[PDB]
RNA sequence: CCGGGCACUCUAACGGGACUGCCCGCGAAAGCGGGAGGAAGGAGGGGACGACGUCUGGUCAGCAUGGCCCUUACGGCCUGGGCGACACACGUGCUACAAUGCCCACUACAAAGCGAUGCCACCCGGCAACGGGGAGCUAAUCGCAAAAAGGUGGGCCCAGUUCGGAUUGGGGUCUGCAACCCGACCCCAUGAAGCCGGAAUCGCUAGUAAUCGCGGAUCAGCCAUGCCGCGGUGAAUACG
């Protein structure tokens, strides 16, 4: 990306809740190419978030997602000395994708066997707060917060 | 897996036929 | 009922050598249904560019054949001797069968 | 239960836990299963005694398995050695028997590395 | 290769398994084209002056 | 495998045939490793060649559907140094 | 008596056949769930009826070969939206700006020599 | 399938078609941003194409060729052997270590090529490889052909396992004068290492990377997981 500023991949809408998030979300439990199997595990996992919880599964996934977001970041930068871990805030685009990616990674350290019911509980702790892929939004946040003394060095 | 080569799976990838690939359409 | 095959490489003469058959038929004879490509069959050879050893940097060539058909319904006499002396192809090779 | 000399099968499935008797599986399973007329989807766990006595009595008695197999497979070898026979030799250096380039890995056969100096 | 290898391709009798393609223009036994019976310099040389019927070069 | 076959070389076989209804028995040197061994064979003295010399081979009734090559190895080996 | 669209995405081809009725669509001497049963993607073909208000107006007979089920599905969206822009191509209006009306030019890249995918090259050793 | 038509899909030749030519912005211009076009733009995506030259680069084993060299051999024919060796070391790969996965049954959707010294439908014998028979096609006209993943349905229940199929034993099929050394394939038994790989290291910016099958060249057969190609589904991410 040097001459240019990298304009970003655009995806279509989702074709039952309509929502880019969600495909963007697919598309990260997608393995090797497979988009049916992205999809039939996904829409299963929402219907875990239905018979076990009231609640409506659209908005668990937004708020799910809202909550692994992370707001720092440290980046690696050289200088007039040696390497160092500077404090920076994620930019909006990138908040995206990390949750998304957090999202999966984490749910698939979950133990249930099946993929669905992964995704399905992880999505639900990850909204109510105490799921492992916040954990890591969190512990991103805490290395911003300990090298805030570098946070001079920012661009 | 595509060395079984007593599976489908296997047999399709080396090309062959069997008791577990028979030729039929 | 009777129909010709046409051949050959050059599309140049190959197409060339429908049209004055179809003019030689057309207005020489009864009703000749126009000329129809069937599809281009395509042998290629891919080839080690030099002669000892480059694995990567290949070239290919291509012998192009293509087809071409054209029915004839009905005889006149003039149109089986025009299309028999009157003969004017070069790399093409033609066809006629009876049946 | 227990079928050609000891060898206990359990729980899982029959004609799975047929697979784990030595000179047995696939086929020859799904074979005397219903030869014997027993359901191959049912569980060793239960069935009745009938269907256990019928289903052992077959296969100890059709082939040859475990101890005797063994043996066979055994002194089939030590033909081959012993013959002189080529064979024979790439049974005796414990070296790969057929075709089989071995200037690359033969590890399965071979062992494990024994490196040396260049 | 030699002559006496190049003789002994056309003298193709004895057990019909021995006889291996030669180019007609070489000698060479290896990647020699069944259509052609030219080898795959060759093949390259003379399709590169026009001298090989309608054969053009492919681009796509 | 063969099976309708059973190729072995007319060469030897003539003569090994021979020293069964000739009465007599002694050492003959065939190149052909190509060949089956047996029946008339065992108990026949055959020198096969490996590439470079004449093997004596020693017959007997296990040595039965096995190649004459297999008992006259090609190569030279006793390990390394 | 009808009207008619055209549509293709990478070697797969659509004709398509609109003639008013229930919503009752047809391919290829099958009901549309059942040819295209399980696949997740298939009602994003008729997106351009849902945004064209037309709903329960048109019934459909469709023909289409080439390709693969996945990709066949965006040669019949093309088909309708090619299709619909007949009956009053003032619903040109909104269609393009949606991008129902645009082709793919998007197809499988070749092969190359040298290398294995026509991209994807092969590694790199350097010892 | 028939009549019928070729409108369509397509097949293949010929043109057309966007040139920053048009709208505001900038600018002195070239150009650049932005807009509406349009199927398409800012060289539309991909080929083919590779300056004077460099590496005393590669090739005397494709061929050519100056020079030196052997002349019952440094030439020539054959039978057999070797190029396939195995204490080991490196490069490119393939199949995996599984549950977004394995197996079985059913159900769909491609492209490009090849074949009347061949491709072989369909029927019978065989668990099968294959073998008998045997119709069509000089082939958009018959054959390779089943595409695979996917889809549906049921099974397996986290286990060195219905994972993975290396090794070895026995039984066979085929090509070929001939499968000991050295063939490919089928069945039965055997079921190993392997539970994502130290330091280190590769490829890829979109219809790409991953992943899934398919054809051809060479070719009797084949050690092809190779090579050259074809389509199927189809991400992520570029602050800088
Ligand atoms: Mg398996
Ligand atoms: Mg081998
Ligand atoms: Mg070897
Ligand atoms: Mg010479
Ligand atoms: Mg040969
Ligand atoms: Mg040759
Ligand atoms: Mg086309
Ligand atoms: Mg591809
Ligand atoms: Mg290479
Ligand atoms: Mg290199
Ligand atoms: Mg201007
Ligand atoms: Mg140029
Ligand atoms: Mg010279
Ligand atoms: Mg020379
Ligand atoms: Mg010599
Ligand atoms: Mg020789
Ligand atoms: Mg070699
Ligand atoms: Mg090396
Ligand atoms: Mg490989
Ligand atoms: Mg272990
Ligand atoms: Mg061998
Ligand atoms: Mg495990
Ligand atoms: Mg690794
Ligand atoms: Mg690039
Ligand atoms: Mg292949
Ligand atoms: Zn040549």
């Amino acid at each position: 990306a040097r001459r240019r500023r990298a304009e970003v991949r655009q995806l279509q809408p989702d074709l039952v809740y309509g929502d880019v998030l969600v495909t963007a979300f697919i598309n990260k439990i997608m393995r090797d190419g497979k988009k049916n199997l992205a999809a039939r595990i996904f829409y299963d996992a929402c219907k875990i978030i239905q018979e076990k919880t009231g609640q409506e599964p659209l908005k668990v996934f937004k708020q799910a997602v809202e909550n692994v977001k992370p707001r720092m970041e440290v980046r690696s930068r050289r200088v007039g000395g040696a390497n160092y871990q500077v404090p920076m805030e994620v930019s909006p685009r990138r908040q995206q994708s990390l949750a998304l990616r957090w999202l999966v990674q984490a749910a698939n350290q979950r133990p249930e066997r099946r993929a669905a019911v992964r995704i399905a509980h992880e999505l639900m702790d990850a909204a109510e707060g105490k799921g492992g892929a916040v954990k890591k939004k969190e512990d991103v946040e805490r290395m911003a917060e300990a090298n805030r003394a570098y946070a001079h060095y920012r661009w | 897996g595509k060395g079984d080569r007593r599976t489908r799976r296997g047999k399709i990838w080396r090309g062959t036929y069997g008791k577990y690939r028979p030729r039929k359409k | 009922k009777i129909r010709i095959k046409l051949r050959g490489f050059d599309h140049k003469t190959l197409d060339a050598s429908a049209q004055k058959i179809v003019e030689a038929a057309r207005r020489s004879g009864a009703q000749v249904s126009g000329p129809i490509p069937l599809p281009t069959r395509v042998r290629r050879f891919t080839v080690i560019r030099g002669p000892f050893k480059h694995k990567d940097s290949r070239e290919h060539f291509e012998l192009r054949t293509h087809n071409r058909l054209v029915d004839i319904i009905n005889p006149n006499r003039k149109t089986i001797e025009q299309l028999m002396t009157l003969d004017l192809p070069t790399g093409v090779e033609i066809e006629i069968k009876t049946v | 239960a227990r079928i050609a000399g000891v060898e206990i099968p359990r729980n899982k499935r029959v004609d799975v836990a047929l697979t784990y008797i030595y000179g047995i599986g696939k086929a020859r399973a799904k074979e005397a299963l219903e030869k014997t007329g027993i359901n191959p989807a049912t569980r060793v766990k239960d069935l009745t005694e009938a269907e256990v006595v019928r289903l052992r009595e077959y296969v100890e008695n059709t082939w040859k398995l475990e101890g005797e197999l063994r043996a066979e497979v055994a002194a089939n070898i030590k033909r081959l050695m012993d013959i002189g026979c080529y064979r024979g030799l790439r049974h005796r250096r414990g070296l790969p028997v057929r075709g089989q380039r071995t200037r690359t890995n033969a590890r399965t056969r071979k062992g494990p590395r024994k490196t040396v100096a260049a | 290769a030699r002559k006496a290898l190049i003789e002994k391709a056309k003298r193709t009798p004895k057990f019909k398994v021995r006889a291996y393609t030669r180019c007609v223009r070489c000698g060479r036994a290896r990647s020699v084209y069944r259509f052609f019976g030219l080898c795959r310099i060759c093949l390259r040389e003379l399709a590169h002056k026009g001298q090989l019927p309608g054969v053009r070069k492919a681009s796509w | 495998s063969l099976k309708k076959g059973v190729f072995v070389d007319d060469h030897l076989l003539e003569k090994v045939l021979e020293l069964n209804a000739k009465g007599e028995k002694r050492l003959i040197k065939t190149w052909s490793r190509r060949s089956t061994i047996v029946p008339e064979m065992v108990g026949h003295t055959i020198a096969v060649y490996n590439g470079k010399q004449h093997v004596p081979v020693y017959i007997t009734e296990n040595m039965v559907g096995h190649k004459l090559g297999e008992f006259a190895p090609t190569r030279t080996y006793r390990g390394h140094g | 008596e009808q009207y008619y669209g055209t549509g293709r995405r990478k070697e797969a081809v659509a004709r398509v056949f609109l003639r008013p009725g229930n919503g009752k669509v047809t391919v290829n001497g099958q009901d549309f769930n059942e040819y295209f049963q399980g696949l997740v993607r298939a009602v994003a073909a008729l997106e351009p009826l849902r945004a064209v208000d037309a709903l329960g107006h048109f019934d459909a007979y469709i023909t289409v070969r080439g390709g693969g089920k996945s990709g066949q599905i965006d040669a019949i969206k093309l088909g309708i939206a090619r299709a619909l822009v007949q009956y009053n191509p003032d619903y040109r209006a909104k269609l393009k700006p949606l991008g129902f009306l645009t082709r793919d030019a998007r197809v499988v890249e070749r092969k190359k020599y040298g290398k294995h995918k026509a991209r994807r090259a092969p590694q790199y050793s350097k010892r």
